[PDB]
């Protein structure tokens, strides 16, 4: 049977500076035949591809700050952020590469505590505010391309019908 | 020293159709590392699609695409390929090209991806009896609607950007 990767929680609201802990559970043991445990954590920003943070349960990928740490064994694995910064917000995925088919977790969204208005943005530095603004452009371009794909699919049956006459 | 993976070849296709994806690698010794394809469905679910060894002698697939997708590489051209045949609706996703470090970790560098869209298996049924006039009129009518949906997306993001711009202005 395929290994199921289940993440918890689905969403984790935090403020900047808070500690963050997210869990990843496998439906069975994920010890590779060579003895290693190929559990990896990835972080994805909207409109952008995922990036590797932790490999083999606990090894920090090159460039990943010290505040990130991974641990666990058996079927329980945890990723912790000691002090959340604005660049850490996004969707975290765990992944097992021990048994084929290799499978991803469902994802955990680390998001900011925004309140009922926009007063949370006022504690942010201009640099963090600018990064939040610029992170919208890839998400917009993706949605625009998705609409372009939808309308190509809409106009294809018409083109086939015209060509068949 | 400037790693870059550029996917191409995506687009629209009908169920049962085919597409060939390409991934141009540069900035590293492509022939020294295993390569993989990983896709992200419209529901943001990530699924591993295929993996090929550094020299191409070993390939790995999940059963969902085994027999339909073929991963290959040209180490002289520093290019990764994914030939997709017998495409089904569940194959609609953004396909990422990604490098590995054999023995350590699976997905080192990711490209920005190429989108594959599998069209519906219908809509042509009620269209094969229309007149050429009505068909071309439907074609012409579609473009204003698409540009309107795009413009409405831009307005949505203008509203998303404004509170962030306001916070920068209030410093």
């Amino acid at each position: 049977m395929d290994v199921l990767m289940t993440q918890t929680p689905l969403s984790l609201p935090v403020s900047l500076g808070d500690q963050a802990s997210i869990s990843c559970r496998s439906s069975q043991s994920i010890v590779h035949s060579n003895g290693n445990t190929y559990l990896e954590w990835y972080l994805q920003k909207p409109g952008q591809s995922p990036k590797l943070l932790i490999y083999k349960v606990s090894n920090r990928f090159s460039g990943v700050p010290d505040r990130f740490s991974g641990s666990g064994s058996g079927t329980d694995f945890t990723l912790k952020i000691s002090r959340v910064e604005a660049e850490d917000l996004g969707v975290y995925y765990c992944f097992q590469g021990s048994h084929v088919p290799w499978t991803f977790g469902g994802g955990t969204k680390l998001e900011i505590k925004r309140g009922s208005d926009y007063e949370f943005l006022k504690s942010w530095t201009v640099e963090d505010l600018q990064k939040r603004l610029l992170a919208l452009d890839p998400m917009m371009e993706q949605e625009i391309e998705e609409i372009r794909q939808k309308y190509q699919c809409k106009r294809q049956p018409i083109l086939d019908a015209i060509e068949a006459k | 020293m400037e790693v870059q993976l550029v996917e191409s070849g995506g687009g629209l296709v009908k169920p049962g159709g085919s597409l060939k994806l390409s991934c141009a690698a540069s900035g590293f010794t492509f022939s020294s590392y295993a390569m993989s394809w990983v896709r992200q469905t419209p529901e943001k679910r990530l699924e591993w699609v295929a993996t090929i060894s550094s020299g191409g002698s070993y390939t790995y697939y999940p059963d969902s695409v085994k027999g339909r997708f073929t991963i290959s590489r040209d180490n002289a051209k520093n290019t990764l390929y994914l030939q997709m045949s017998s495409l089904r609706s569940e194959d609609t996703a953004m396909y990422y090209c990604a490098s590995a470090y054999d023995g350590s970790y699976y997905f080192d560098y990711w490209g920005q991806g190429t989108t594959v869209t599998v069209c519906s298996g219908s809509d042509y049924e009620f269209l094969k009896s229309w007149t050429v006039e009505d068909l071309q009129k439907r074609l012409l009518a579609l473009d204003p609607m698409m540009e309107q949906e795009i413009e409405e997306i831009r307005q949505k993001y203008q509203s998303k950007r404004q509170p962030i711009l306001d916070a920068i202005e209030a410093k």
